[PDB]
């Protein structure tokens, strides 16, 4: 755990942008 | 255009002194004290002094004042940000910056401040890359500073490649006397602690309005992010082409971009203080405070701070939740909660002394500032969408990010 | 997925219910990613639905698609920027690539009526994106 | 925690109690505290400050601040409000034309809101001559029962002989101490 929110992982980038 | 860099103390005591033009005596580094105490005392010191024909343009730092003196028609914002470049060198270089650290780390000291500026003109200030080069406990220097990738030093390799991101929200609130905000502005920060092997280039992707727009989905929720401020790493040219955000970042911890926009939101805290101080007999303090945020994000560490008189004496505070304490240093009530869960109301009665002599002169009615923290929370909406890490071996990268809400300018004006 | 097969009957009958024509803040669960629709879970999601029905001859509606996009973010932590259609008049195509699911007249592109169609060629053609190559990039 | 030390002190006593002393110049308040004190008609010259005295009776220890009723010390009456739990006023019915100067001040006094645990005092001085007026006409003529949340009582008490003193004491303690 962590003071100031749970770290949340990132995507790549668009996949629905293509 | 700085003539001599030089590091004052606070009893005016030239700490270090490196001269890079010789066009300023170093003598008068001994006027900029008096100079000071009398603009001190007569209100109008500056951060830019005046002796003379030489001008002594300096911040306050902790404990001394890196004062730079320059004689031509010098750039004020180029000093400033030397200045400012020079401290952030300390602080990485030193975890402290005070006198302790002037009188031990000369050695290095006076290398870095040779390195930094050759004839006033700064030519080195990334810490990371300075460290190659100059340590206290020499090589040639690092391809980095010739190269054109000047915040990323190749070579690194590490055992995982996981980069920690921190969205750090900064909620800025202007309430006047009268009820209304005036100055509501939330300002992003987007801070990342990059830990890869090699030099990737990360291509960062949030929901931003403007990419919206232009990639035709302008209809879900956008972060109309005013100003956008990318770091050194990020490519202006990629950014104002087609909004790519596209930059290697660097080894360590560091500020990617800092957006800045108004909100026009209610605040998420909302303060109702009342005031029935008696003429020299006694004070109430019928503050209360309710949350308009979210139920489920609750502000840790809340501390709304209820500025009391300054010569109020066997005060009481009548709360409901969170422990009250006044503190006689900084002269207010600090309303002190550990947990604020969204949508609560605390009520508070305070209830202090007054003297029965009135007194000599008016201490004013400074701002009740709060210091709501609750995290997991976006006020803005804004997202991140991707991050692109692209490198030449190919490695599986592990990108994490947190958002944090906090209160930064939340002041709010009293009657 | 069990979770996902749960949530379509009761999301299937929350947009039957709401026509075809409160809470502040934005709370984000911990832990839980958050990313754009593939074309590879977007191809899933439409086969899904076209199995189970409810979504192929619905009738289009902002709310109805609103709230499908809310149920599948809830569900798998996709964004609700994916399920977006190509401007009318007439069929319009999913923005997103791999969507098998397409908006048809049934009868101003705002005041034509549209409902929901399977398109098996969407996954493997880009329409929208060759309609609209400047929207694409 | 543990109150057995506060059981035991009160076991014998332990409260004490406060008082004040405001009125007219030349009404006996001098006279009155001196009398409370000692017990003899001390003459002293006019209070340009104020006197602090205490009275031991009944286990309760009466601090009495004596205050004067000059006109540069009318207003200075506020010093002593502060941490003030009692207050004592002494009315001059041998002055028809300071009475009315008395029952302003007294007005003035208790029309403020720091003072209002303070109990209201009348004590009727300079009671030997014929044209002091009785316990009711000069409560009657000060409005004393037209005080809201006040707690008055009118005491006549001669300064040459001392009578009524110990009934005022009574009086004082029963309405500030309320146990057995
Ligand atoms: N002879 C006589 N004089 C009294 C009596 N009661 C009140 N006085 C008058 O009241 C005055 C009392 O003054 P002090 O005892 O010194 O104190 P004080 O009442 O506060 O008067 P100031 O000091 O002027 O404020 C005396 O000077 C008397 O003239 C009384 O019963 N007999
Ligand atoms: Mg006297």
């Amino acid at each position: 755990d962590r003071k100031g929110g749970s770290y949340s992982q990132a995507a790549g980038s668009d996949s629905a942008q293509s | 255009s700085a003539s001599a860099v030089y590091v004052l103390d606070l009893k005016g005591k030239v700490l270090i002194c490196r001269n890079y033009r010789g066009d300023v005596d170093m003598s008068e580094v001994e006027h900029f004290m008096p100079i000071l105490m009398e603009k001190e005392e007569e209100g109008m010191l500056s951060p830019i002094l005046a002796h003379g024909g030489v001008r002594f343009m300096w911040i306050k730092h902790n404990n001394l004042y890196l004062v730079a003196t320059s004689k031509k028609n010098a750039c004020v914002s180029l000093v400033f940000s030397f200045l400012y470049k020079v401290v952030q060198v300390f602080s990485e270089y030193f975890k402290e910056l005070e006198e302790e650290s002037i009188r031990d780390n000369f050695v290095i000291i006076y290398e870095l401040l040779d390195e930094l500026m050759d004839f006033g003109y700064p030519q080195t200030t990334d810490s990371k890359i300075l460290q190659e080069y100059i340590t206290q406990e020499a090589p040639r220097p690092p391809a980095t500073v010739t190269n054109a990738v000047s915040w990323r030093s190749e070579g690194i390799k590490y055992r995982k490649n996981e980069v920690f991101l921190d969205v750090i929200e900064a909620v800025n609130l202007l309430v006047s006397a009268n009820g209304n905000v005036l100055r509501s502005e939330i300002v992003g920060s987007i801070k990342m602690r990059v830990f890869l092997s090699g030099m990737p280039e990360l291509r960062l992707g949030l929901n931003d309005k403007v990419l919206f727009d232009n990639t035709g989905r302008g209809k879900s929720k956008s972060v109309e992010l005013e100003d956008v401020k990318f770091h050194q790493c990020v490519r202006l040219s990629r950014f104002e082409n087609d909004r790519t955000i596209s930059f290697i970042p660097p080894d360590g911890e560091f500020e990617l971009m800092s957006y800045r926009l108004n909100t026009h939101v209610k605040p998420l805290i909302w303060i109702e203080s009342v005031i029935e101080k008696h003429s020299h007999s006694r004070i109430e303090y019928m503050v209360k405070a309710k949350s308009q945020f979210k139920r489920r994000s609750t502000a840790n560490n809340v501390e709304i701070h209820i500025p009391v008189p300054n010569d109020a004496d066997s005060p009481k505070f009548k709360t409901t939740v969170g422990s009250v304490k006044w503190v006689p240093e900084n002269s207010e009530i600090v309303w002190s909660v550990k947990s604020f869960p969204g949508g609560k109301e605390y009520l508070m009665r305070a209830h202090f002394g007054l003297p029965s002599v009135e007194a000599e002169d008016k201490e004013g009615k400074p701002p009740i500032s709060v210091k709501f923290e609750i995290p997991y929370f976006t006020t803005s909406g804004i997202q991140v969408r991707y991050l692109k890490i692209i490198e030449k071996s190919g490695y599986q990268a592990l990108p994490w990010v947190r958002y944090i809400t906090q209160n930064g300018d939340y002041q709010l004006r009293t009657q | 997925s069990k979770s996902s097969v749960i949530g379509w009957p009761a999301v299937r009958e929350r947009m039957r219910r709401a026509e075809p024509a409160e809470e502040v803040g934005f709370p984000v669960t911990p832990q839980v990613p958050l990313r754009p629709m593939t074309y590879k879970a977007a191809v899933d999601l439409s086969h899904f639905l076209k199995e189970k029905g409810g979504l192929e001859g619905l009738i289009h509606s902002q709310r109805r698609q609103d709230i499908l996009d809310l149920w599948i973010y809830h569900t798998q932590g996709y964004f609700p920027d994916w399920q977006n259609y190509t401007p009318g008049p007439g069929v319009r195509y999913p923005l997103t690539f791999g969507w098998c699911y397409k908006l048809v007249p049934v009868e101003d592109p705002e005041r034509e009526v549209l409902e929901w169609r399977f398109d098996s060629r969407l996954a493997f053609h880009h329409v929208a994106r060759e309609l609209h190559p400047e929207y694409f990039k | 925690g543990n109150i057995f030390a506060n059981l035991f002190k009160g076991l014998f006593g332990k409260k004490e109690m406060r008082i004040l002393m405001v009125g007219l110049d030349a009404a006996g308040k001098t006279t009155i505290l001196y009398k409370l004190k000692l017990g003899e008609i001390v003459t002293t010259i006019p209070t340009i400050g104020f006197n602090v005295e205490t009275v031991e009776y009944k286990n309760i220890s009466f601090t009495v601040w004596d205050v004067g009723g000059q006109d540069k010390i009318r207003p200075l009456w506020r010093h002593y409000f502060q941490n003030t739990q009692g207050l004592i006023f002494v009315v001059d019915s041998n002055d028809r034309e300071r009475v009315n100067e008395a029952r302003e001040e007294l007005m003035r006094m208790l029309a403020e809101d720091e003072l209002r645990d303070a109990v209201l005092l009348v004590f009727a001085n300079k009671q030997d001559l014929p044209n002091a007026m009785n316990a009711a006409e000069i409560t009657d003529k000060l409005g004393l029962h037209s005080l809201r949340h006040r707690n008055w009582y009118i005491q006549a008490t001669c300064a040459t002989s001392g009578d009524g003193l110990y009934e005022g004491l009574d009086w004082l303690s029963n309405q500030l101490r309320n146990q057995k």
